[PDB]
């Protein structure tokens, strides 16, 4: 019933992931 | 005038306020702006720091983990418009994980054209209920606000009196402000598009939000669409060309822009300085015009791209040929479908496979407009050209009237698609022409389309008997090719004041059909007189692992009692 | 990627040393 | 040195402890 | 004697009663009897038709769609024993689709040894509730009776009076009969093994059900085990041999039985005339004895057999090698597992694949006793040597302590197995050694074992705080290696006077672990005093498509609450049976609120009312009614009454009564209940 | 002649209508 | 089999003619 | 919840099938 | 018989179909 | 299709409506 | 620094492992 | 493992417990 909240939390987690993925590689260029 | 500063296109600032003085004078920053990761900052590092020079940002703006800052009315007192071409997960304003950030004071912000606003993990921020997003945004239902000081109800975010508009929205008058001083400005119900001036008069038909004088293209503040030399203009007069949906430039400017990648070399089409031409076009050595010719391969990185938002989408805006595979995975919660359609597959071919995994709000695939062919030259593992999983709102794939589908190789993979009934699935197998490929359990025959009765069989009522206390319905007794499989009759009944749309019946004896006197019925006692009822019947039958006899449902009928 | 290295695997200090300059 | 899968502010503070000084630039092209 | 007729092995009769006269004389039919499909018969075709000679049938008996027949008391008055070697979906008596069959009259049937009885689609039959099957059968819960005339309650299946035993079963006395005339015979509770005679005396130790004389092997009716020449015997003396578990035959008999397939040629083992020898054995040209030797292949029809009951099972009874593939499908509802085990896989190998589809009640696979190797030389479609689907009770496959498994080829197919968690699945992958075969969706990772948290992770409680109205638990906060995946805490609680065995909690901030000050907890208010409770906690975490971190559950724990002041001592009755004795009796209070220590009793001497001392009773109007401070007290222990002595005649008494659930420190006691009484005058 | 999938008493009465007279014996071996 | 012919398929009268003698 | 009755009806149907399968082929021998 | 089927019982069209050739 | 007990000319016309064409022959032996 | 890691933050055993050789 | 801010002899004994053997050298240049 409330499984939209369950996927909403994963959506929040994905939003957490993507900003971190932006922050992650501008630095390794060697 | 209208913009005395400069452009100074977007570069993002990290680790200290040293590079911030690079972006001082400039009037409207093309691109985006991000400020991130400054732990060692102090509140004293901002009182001698202000930029009223910026009024509009084109694409987006981001604030992430910078300490000591508590407000924004000093750093940007006069930022006014966000256009929002390049978005950020359908947001253009990111306020996130900002320790000590307690208020905004962003009173001069008037319209955000495209995108939304997301606020999260900012346990100091208040003055949040005093912000009418409908004055600034359109799709206010796409704004995510959680984990804040407002979420533990403490802040009395008030203003001393009248000034700030106390407007009824949901339950009562909502006072609208930015700080305890800065009210939220409300233009009247006629100056809504181009904004209003201070006393409330409408601005010029090319202004936007603010104007220094009412009804003056030479005395606006922000242009609606296009700028040219102290005048907000509706289009480019010749010999000028639209650049990035905000101004008119000559041939010399966009010409000399091309000469510097020797990265986005530019051409000109439709009186516009644009990056590239679509398929069937050709450059020009003289003027860089997208000339038509005879015969756009958006070749991916590693032939693969996860697609999740508009930010993923605009990378493939206007493509025609995809030399790769696509992954459709949107843990969404909001229908992006119109804007999803706005920059998607005017294409016909996919070289590799197609994947659709765990997407929630996608009710249809009609945003795929022109798609015909899947080459499938690289398959999904398990030898699939196609994938489908966990789509909680997907019902229709396409209308197979005009939509076509051509599949070279690979197979189909259908699981946990609870409103995707098997009829259109078999139609897809038919129009695909690849019906002689699917093995057992390539379709989940238990979970696909198991939330609404779909398939074919319709009950038809032979006789109707009504009363003020009695209801009897008689219908033609359907019998499947194994009459033993019928186990009962599911009936759904309720009352219906509109027409905008539970008991069981045992199966009677079949035993023959010259005269099968087994027209089945149910007597209802619970009737109110003068009352409209909505009743429909489903046939409860036995599941079989084979091509199961689909079972019948009746029509939603409306019966008004005495 | 980031969780591809620090959450799928576990990052090393030498792996994060490229994320120093 | 933790030997654990990392996300969120745990991973953020870990990255700040690794970087200390400058750590990351933002010049993909310039 | 004991059996005047003959054997006449079982032949089944169809379409008319003409071949029925072939089976008249014979007393015990070896095999089975089926009577079926006679639509052009009459009730007059049975009145001149009777067979009292039959007493016992070995295997089974069947009645199917014969018109005009209404009873069986005439056709078989004296059938008594069903042995049930060859069964029929674990039945031995088929009463099915018999039009006009309204009664049985099967009073002489006494014991059915092995099997059950199914009765269906017989819309005339009654007198059925008057039949105690427990007297005749052991497992009475395997008897399916439906679609009959008794299902529309009309039949008065009565007897005139006493005779028929009216025995209580479930709600009241059940009168036991067969007809309106024939009662159901009940032997007493000591003659149950071998039957009883007419007066009720126990029969001989080799009789069964009935005996003509009490305690006589030469005057039984039916043998318990074996028959030999007017005597029911316990065993075959030499040189005789047990034949089909019912008699003793000489060597020449089973000798010459072999000489007739020149179909079941026979051999001898263990003083028994048997069909065949198991593995490692050899025939004998002299005496057909299963001699041991060095080195039994039951090659199937088409290498394949659907297996659904004992009727399927006994075809592979005693087999050692199966040259084919097996299919296990039992839409059941009854555990046959012991009887399933009793004639199954004393084997190691299956040459082809193995299939298990849609079986319901199979909780385990331990009945595969010696099963070691799967060859899989013919695979299931989809390239499987193994199949599994839709097994609502299957939890354990085997204990992998001593049970082993070797799988040559093929793969595993796991779907819709809601009580089969992935732990023993991967253990079977490990012991099989075939882990480098299975692709994605060879295991349904959403349906298999999704009714109970299984795998590994256990919660451990750090602190317990109890009260009479408060509960706090504290436990170690577990975090999966992605800490964001923890959604919340599932908690189950209930009270439990036995020990033979819902809320949710938000997770706290992880944020560190030098001092992760995040030991999670929940307060319960809904407590009853002195009351034992049973609580356990499960961890709610996010599903992942990969090898998901299995998540934790807690132990079931039992915590009794403390105890408050007990309730009002109910109904104080204060009677004075003497001039100084007052009995005070009472009920226990509504809420003892702990183990009641005693009853605090206060009796207080109420003086006479002071207005009576200054009234002129010599004037007419002389109507006389015939009626801290330490008060005298009592701690009545373990008694709901108290007589009080040393009391005044003609003095009203106030009585304050309380109960007490605590006595030794600081007495927790009830609230005051009051009464008043008066002693008798002297 | 019905053209339909058949079970139960429908199939039973169909078989009796087909057979009429003898129709079926029971000698697998004898 | 029986439902293999009369319920899986549909039996013919000639198929049932073998079920006459 | 009551799905045991659902499979029980199929069990009844299987019991119907098996007796019919017994009745079916003792007759075609040719 | 005739009234045994059409008057004792009621004939079906399939029963009378044998009384077509 | 009537569902009724039938005799006489009712049954005769019913049989003629069922037969239409040939319907009935008269060869018991020849 | 030292209190920058063990008093401002809390040191880990892996952080102090660099202060083993 | 304590999870606490550390100074003084507490931090000294913590460092000695971490080091045990050699732990620290003194060659910045040599
Ligand atoms: C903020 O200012 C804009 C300026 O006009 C207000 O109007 C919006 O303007 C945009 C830009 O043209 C419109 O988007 C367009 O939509 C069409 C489809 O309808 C699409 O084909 C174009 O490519 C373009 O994206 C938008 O529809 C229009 N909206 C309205 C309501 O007029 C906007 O309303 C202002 N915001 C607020 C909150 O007042
Ligand atoms: C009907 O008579 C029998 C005769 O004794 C009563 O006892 C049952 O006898 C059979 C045969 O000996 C027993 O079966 C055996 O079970 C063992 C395992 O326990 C197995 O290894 C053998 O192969 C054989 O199958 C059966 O257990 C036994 N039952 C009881 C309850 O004693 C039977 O009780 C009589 N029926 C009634 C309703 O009294
Ligand atoms: C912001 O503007 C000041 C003012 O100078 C204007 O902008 C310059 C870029 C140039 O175009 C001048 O002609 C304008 O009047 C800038 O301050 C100047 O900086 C330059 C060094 O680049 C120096 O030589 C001048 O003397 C400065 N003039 C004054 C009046 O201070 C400043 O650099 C601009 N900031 C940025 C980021 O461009
Ligand atoms: C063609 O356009 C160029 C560039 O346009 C300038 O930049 C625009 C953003 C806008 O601000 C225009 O008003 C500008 O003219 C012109 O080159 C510039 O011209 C101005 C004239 O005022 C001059 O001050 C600048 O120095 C010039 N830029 C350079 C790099 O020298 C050019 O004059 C235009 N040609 C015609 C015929 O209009
Ligand atoms: C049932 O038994 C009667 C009685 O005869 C006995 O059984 C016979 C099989 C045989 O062993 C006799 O010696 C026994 O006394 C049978 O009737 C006899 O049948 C035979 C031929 O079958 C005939 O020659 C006799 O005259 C008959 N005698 C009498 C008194 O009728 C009968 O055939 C047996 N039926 C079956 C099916 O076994
Ligand atoms: C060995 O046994 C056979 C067969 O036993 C007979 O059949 C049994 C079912 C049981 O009824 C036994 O009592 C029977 O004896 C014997 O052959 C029969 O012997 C009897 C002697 O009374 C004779 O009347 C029968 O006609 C014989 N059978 C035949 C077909 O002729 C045999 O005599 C026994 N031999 C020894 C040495 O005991
Ligand atoms: C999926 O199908 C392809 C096509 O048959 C299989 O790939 C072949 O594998 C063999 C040996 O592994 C090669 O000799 C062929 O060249 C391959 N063909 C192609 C087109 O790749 C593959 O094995 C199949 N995969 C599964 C899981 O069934
Ligand atoms: C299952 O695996 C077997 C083993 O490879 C496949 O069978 C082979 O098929 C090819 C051509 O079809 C033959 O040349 C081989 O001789 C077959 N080998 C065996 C052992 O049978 C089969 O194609 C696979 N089936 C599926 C559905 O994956
Ligand atoms: C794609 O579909 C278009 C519309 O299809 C037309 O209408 C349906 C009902 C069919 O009858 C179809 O044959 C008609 O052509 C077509 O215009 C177009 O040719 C189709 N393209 C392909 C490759 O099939
Ligand atoms: C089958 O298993 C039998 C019992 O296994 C024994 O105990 C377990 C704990 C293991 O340590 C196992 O290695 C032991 O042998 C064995 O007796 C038998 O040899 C096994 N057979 C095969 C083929 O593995
Ligand atoms: C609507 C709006 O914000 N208008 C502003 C006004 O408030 C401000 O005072 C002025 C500069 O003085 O610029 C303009
Ligand atoms: C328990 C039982 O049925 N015993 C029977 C008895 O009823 C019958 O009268 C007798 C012969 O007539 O044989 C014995
Ligand atoms: C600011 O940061 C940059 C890079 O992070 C660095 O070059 C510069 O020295 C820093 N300045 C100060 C004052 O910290
Ligand atoms: C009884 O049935 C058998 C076998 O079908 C047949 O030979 C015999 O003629 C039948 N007798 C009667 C009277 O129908």
């Amino acid at each position: 019933a409330a499984a939209k909240e369950l996927e909403e939390s994963s959506f929040r987690k994905t939003f957490e992931d993507y900003l971190h993925n932006v922050v992650f590689v501008p630095s390794p260029s060697r | 005038h209208l913009y005395p500063g400069e452009v100074c296109p977007g570069m993002d600032i990290r680790n200290n306020l040293t590079r911030l003085h690079e972006l001082e004078n400039c009037s409207v920053i093309e691109g985006h702006l991000q400020i991130l990761l400054m732990f060692k900052t102090r509140p004293e590092d901002f009182r001698d720091l202000s930029f009223p020079k910026l009024i509009m940002i084109t694409d987006y703006l981001l604030l992430f983990r910078v300490y000591g800052l508590e407000s924004l009315k000093d750093l940007f007192p006069n930022l006014t418009v966000i256009r929002g071409s390049r978005l950020f997960f359908n947001y253009a304003l990111v306020i996130f994980e900002m320790v000590h950030l307690k208020e905004l004071g962003l009173y001069n912000l008037m319209n955000i054209t495209r995108g939304s606003v997301r606020i999260e993990k900012n346990n100091e921020l208040c003055y949040l209920a005093t912000i009418d997003w409908s004055r600034i945004l359109d799709s206010v239902e796409d704004n995510y606000i959680v984990l804040n000081k407002d979420d533990n109800e403490e802040c009395g975010d008030i203003c001393p009196g009248t000034n700030c508009p106390a407007t009824v929205i949901n339950g009562q008058f909502v006072e609208r402000c930015w700080t305890h001083s800065h009210c939220q400005k409300v233009c009247p119900t006629i100056c809504k598009s181009h904004g209003c001036t201070a006393e409330g008069l409408c601005c010029h038909s090319e202004c936007l939000g603010n104007c220094s004088q009412p009804d003056d293209p030479t005395k606006c503040v922000a242009c609606r669409n296009f700028y040219l030399d102290g005048r907000c203009v509706e289009t480019c007069p010749p010999p000028y060309y639209h650049f990035q949906d905000w101004r008119c430039v000559n041939f010399s400017f966009c010409q000399d822009l091309h000469h510097k990648c020797k990265c986005h070399q530019y051409v000109i089409h439709n009186n516009k300085c644009i990056p590239e031409c679509p398929s069937g076009y050709t450059m020009n050595s003289s003027n860089l015009l997208c000339t038509p010719c005879l015969g756009k391969v958006c070749h991916l990185l590693e032939g693969e791209k996860t697609i999740d938002s508009v930010t993923s989408a605009q990378e493939l805006r206007g493509c025609t040929v995809i030399n790769g595979s696509l992954i459709i995975n949107i843990r969404g919660g909001n229908n992006l479908a119109a804007e999803l359609e706005a920059n998607l597959g005017l294409i016909e071919e996919i070289s590799g496979y197609l994947k659709i995994r765990r997407s929630y709000a996608l009710v249809s695939l009609s945003f795929f407009r022109k798609l015909r062919l899947i080459r499938g030259e690289t398959l999904e593992i398990g030898n699939y050209s196609f994938y489908a999983l966990d789509n909680q709102n997907l019902r229709q794939l396409w209308d197979w009237s005009k939509h076509n589908l051509t599949i070279t190789q690979g197979k189909l993979f259908f699981h946990y698609n609870p409103k995707l009934c098997l009829s259109e699935i078999h139609k897809m197998e038919e129009v695909s022409g690849t019906k002689g490929r699917q093995e057992r359990n390539d379709i989940a025959l238990k979970t696909n389309g198991d939330q609404a009765s779909c398939e074919n069989e319709l009950l038809k009522f032979s006789y109707i008997r009504t009363s003020f206390d009695k209801i009897l319905l008689r219908w033609e007794p359907y019998w499947p090719p194994d009459f033993r499989d019928l186990l009962g009759f599911m009936l759904f009944y309720k009352e219906a004041p509109y027409q905008n749309v539970v008991v069981d019946i045992d199966p009677p004896l079949r035993s023959n059909d010259p005269k099968s006197q087994n027209h089945p019925g149910w007597l209802m006692r619970g009737l109110k007189p003068w009352t409209q009822y909505a009743i429909f019947v489903k046939t409860l039958v036995t599941f079989s692992d084979e091509r199961r006899t689909y079972g019948a449902k009746s029509d939603i009928i409306y019966v008004q009692t005495d | 990627g980031i969780v591809e290295q620090c959450c799928t695997s576990i990052c090393s200090l030498y792996q994060l040393e490229n994320y120093c300059n | 040195f933790v030997n654990q899968h990392l996300c969120g502010s745990h991973l953020v503070e870990a990255l700040y402890l690794v970087c200390g000084e400058r750590g990351f630039f933002y010049t993909p092209k310039t």
